[PDB]
């Protein structure tokens, strides 16, 4: 501690008094990983290896949950062209559970690509695909003109030309009325300046790059406040409580001391939090009750030290702890403060302020030589 | 006798002293509820930061969150300061008058 | 108030972080205890006359 | 005031005590009487 | 089939002053005795909610669906049970239909071409005691679906049962960015003739990727001696300040907009 | 202070995972660059030579 406090306050000599360190705080023993235990792989293959995609005015939306995914097999083929994410990196997707995974299908041309990132703006983003600007998840996107482009003509995927004004996000529309890009309203099947909604392209193998086929795969997933039901291939762990322990729960890992709470979480509850936005209460996810977390012990650590010309002894007081915890807080686990040997015994104090070791208590009463608190102060006397 | 009866039947007489616990209380509340905001970060938690984006990408909003948080510090640093001065002041005046 | 606690709490990746801001958070301790020292010499200049 | 603590925010307690403050109140009451 | 049965039979619309309802849970999250504000779409305090009663013949009409619907229901025996939404409902554009057809609930998107008329029928105590929906008179063409659910029956009754105390059916629906969130609940009451005066909150209980243009919808009914009253508020984006209990109940609320 | 040249060769679509920070089958497991990496790099196709 002396040397903590001249490393502190950037002074080899000390004046006697008391001065504020690098606090202490317990480190975890060891981690919790709580996931439910679903073990059927998501039909990942049915949306990737499909045989046909739907058309980009009818973009198709699978609905995947109920099953474990690991994006690992998916990042690591070079068979996608275009390979981006927002809002969450591609390494961490096997790390984090999902509340729920929308993965839409559809193709289109490697110019209009960048049509699909949100904000965009083209013919795609403004009629039959746009996304919204909070957008996260992940887009793939890869060339299939050696399937879904034909040498006679490929006339199957057609998009909306015109529309009366652009789409809402994940909107989509199948209806097939005239625009009437002319003045004059317009009946029948076809009128001067009466565009036909729907307009094709040629898909034929010659068209060099920018005008492929593409076919692409969006996942809009949302993350971290509902009842998940999507998680990574990893296994979870044994469950722990009264200990400080690297939990982590669908996703949400923390650090902290567990305890059987007793808040009436609904059904539709699985976190709850804290003033500070933070997670307070969680249910887990194998057993269905409630667990309070709470930050394992830490508080200030202070030195009280007389002149180092004078003395190198001095005494430690942990503020705000009942450090009965001390004991606990042996040098198997690791603390934050290397040192430990102060915490050997048979002269600990425990005063309102916390605890003072180091030192020993005394009945007779004397000048507050230098404060610790709550009425007890330190001196160094014969 | 009358002090019996004054301080005892009304509250607002120590007001002089609520007003002094309250504002610090509300001071550290407002204080905690700054963990609580984005300051243009994707997630208010830093957990959530640090699970959801790569060690490269984290930063760009880590650094948001510090930034935000570091001001909301300097800011209830500075109230506090200056509620000292003035508490000081109150003090040095109640000192003359003992 | 412990500013790396506070901001950074629990995590390395955001202390790597706050050190590059300089001696910040070491201001705003010496300004926490000056104030926490200040009050018990106010109370001690008040009471003990 | 248990949420204002997990985040690093301590309150310590004063040097002194309730009981000491009333003993100089005392004290100075009945020197002045 | 369908048979244009009778005309709108004269004008029903009343107007009553919701005093406290269309409250619900902002997420589905935790949080227990504290005082929390919420930006969302909500029922505002003291509102002019609209009233349908079904006192013989009646029909129920189409109304607007534009930023979600807070819907009641003070009802016996539990005679509506449907709802369509949509722009056009003749097919030209996408359609929804939720029906709680006694043996399940089925929400289907299709482009339907909904009946000017539509209603379902009951046959009531044929040769089995039971009580049977013969007619489902409501669409006559679906010709493309992209979207069809059915998980269960939702006619949650609760205690008390013979409708001795008048059932509240009330739900939020909303349509924001494809997502179309319901939320439920259902309690009993002692009232006979307004909305009655009292504070509830609603929980969330299904979110579908319906992804369609919805700016008006209709009700849905169950023909047999038996009246029922439906209640319609529209959901505006504002500010309410919830307080949550011990229990993590909402308690009681104040909208940061009314006085 | 000093200058160390790294040359290989590799397929075209993978230069992306030779910028730092960067994850892939040659990132995770030939070459990796660390995350405060200082320099440049320098990349032509060689199909011809």
């Amino acid at each position: 501690p002396l040397s903590e406090t001249k490393c502190t306050l950037k002074s080899f000599t000390v004046e006697k008094g008391i001065y504020q360190t690098s606090n202490f705080r317990v480190q975890p023993t060891e981690s919790i990983v709580r996931f439910p235990n679903i073990t059927n792989l998501c039909p990942f293959g049915e949306v990737f290896n499909a045989t046909k995609f739907a058309s980009v005015y009818a973009w198709n939306r699978k609905r995947i949950s109920n099953c474990v995914a690991d994006y690992s097999v998916l990042y690591n083929s070079a068979s996608f062209s275009t390979f981006k994410c927002y809002g969450v990196s591609p390494t961490k997707l096997n790390d984090l559970c999902f509340t729920n995974v929308y993965a839409d299908s559809f193709v289109i041309r490697g110019d209009e690509v960048r049509q699909i990132a949100p904000g965009q703006t083209g013919k795609i983003a403004d009629y039959n695909y746009k996304l919204p600007d909070d957008f996260t998840g992940c887009v793939i996107a890869w060339n299939s003109n050696n399937l879904d482009s034909k040498v006679g003509g490929n006339y199957n995927y057609l998009y909306r030309l015109f529309r009366k004004s652009n789409l809402k996000p994940f909107e989509r529309d199948i209806s097939t009325e005239i625009y009437q890009a002319g003045s004059t309203p317009c009946n029948g099947v076809e009128g001067f300046n009466c565009y036909f909604p729907l307009q094709s392209y040629g898909f034929q193998p010659t068209y060099g790059v920018g005008y492929q086929p593409y076919r692409v795969v969006v996942l809009s997933f949302e993350l971290l406040h509902a009842p998940a039901t999507v998680c990574g291939p990893k296994k979870s762990t044994n469950l722990v409580k009264n200990k400080c322990v690297n939990f982590n729960f669908n996703g949400l890992t923390g650090t902290g001391v567990l305890t059987e709470s007793n808040k009436k979480f609904l059904p539709f509850q699985q976190f709850g939090r804290d003033i500070a936005d933070t997670t307070d209460a969680v249910r887990d996810p194998q057993t269905l009750e409630i667990l309070d977390i709470t930050p394992c012990s830490f508080g200030g650590v202070s030195v009280i030290t007389p002149g180092t010309n004078t003395s190198n002894q001095v005494a430690v007081l942990y503020q705000g702890v009942n450090c009965t915890e001390v004991p606990v807080a042996i040098h198997a686990d690791q603390l934050t403060p290397t040192w430990r040997v102060y915490s050997t015994g048979s002269n600990v104090f425990q005063t309102r302020a916390g605890c003072l070791i180091g030192a020993e208590h005394v009945n007779n009463s004397y000048e507050c030589d230098i404060p610790i608190g709550a009425g007890i102060c330190a001196s160094y006397q014969t | 006798g009358k002090i019996q009866d004054s301080l005892s039947s009304t509250a607002s007489a120590l007001g002089k002293l609520q007003n002094v616990v309250n504002q610090n209380a509300q001071a550290l509340n407002t204080l905690v509820k700054q963990l609580s905001s984005n300051f243009g970060a994707i997630s208010s938690v830093l957990n959530d930061i640090l699970s959801r984006l790569d060690k490269v990408e984290a930063e760009v909003q880590i650094d948001r969150l510090i930034t935000g948080r570091l001001q909301s510090l300097q800011t209830y640093v500075t109230q506090q300061l200056i509620r000292a001065a003035e508490i000081r002041a109150s003090a040095n005046l109640a000192a003359t008058k003992m | 108030v412990d500013c790396t606690m506070y901001i950074c709490g629990d995590s390395t990746e955001c202390s790597n972080l706050l050190l590059q801001y300089g001696s910040f958070c070491t201001q705003l301790n010496r300004a926490l205890t000056g104030i926490a020292v200040e009050q018990d010499k106010n109370t001690q200049e008040v009471f003990a006359q | 005031i248990c949420a204002q603590k997990f985040n690093g925010l301590t309150v310590l307690p004063p040097l002194l005590t309730d009981e000491m403050i009333a003993q100089y109140t005392s004290a100075l009451l009945a020197g002045t009487i | 089939q369908c048979v244009n049965f009778t005309t709108r039979t004269q004008l029903p619309p009343a107007y009553t002053n919701s005093f406290t309802r269309g409250v619900y849970y902002p997420d589905k999250v935790f949080r227990s005795s504290v005082l929390h504000s919420t930006q969302d779409l909500f029922l505002p305090f003291f509102s002019n909610v609209t009233w349908f009663h079904a006192i013989k013949r009646f029909d129920n009409p189409v109304l607007p669906f534009n930023d979600g619907v807070y819907f009641a229901s003070i009802e016996k025996s539990n005679i509506i049970r449907g709802w369509i939404f949509g722009t056009t409902l003749d097919s030209k554009t996408q359609s929804l239909l939720i029906v709680n057809n006694a043996t399940n609930v089925v929400i289907k998107v299709c482009e339907f071409q909904f009946c000017n008329d539509p209603f379902l029928g009951v046959s009531n105590h044929k040769n089995n005691k039971s009580w049977m929906e013969s007619e489902f008179r409501v669409y006559s063409s679906a010709n493309n679906c992209t979207f069809e659910y059915v998980s269960q029956p939702f006619l949650m009754d609760l205690e008390g049962k013979q409708g001795n105390f008048k059932n509240l059916r009330e739900f939020v629906f909303k349509n924001i960015d494809g997502y179309f969130k319901i939320y439920s609940k259902h309690t009993p009451i002692n009232l006979v003739r307004d909305l009655p005066q009292g504070f509830s909150a609603l929980e969330p209980l299904v979110d579908l990727p319906i992804g369609i243009n919805i700016t008006r919808f209709q009700t849905l009914h169950r023909s047999y001696a038996g009246a029922a009253a439906y209640y319609v508020g529209y959901l505006q984006p504002r500010t309410f300040l919830l307080k949550y209990n011990e229990n993590g109940t909402i308690t009681d609320a104040v909208d940061c907009a009314l006085d």
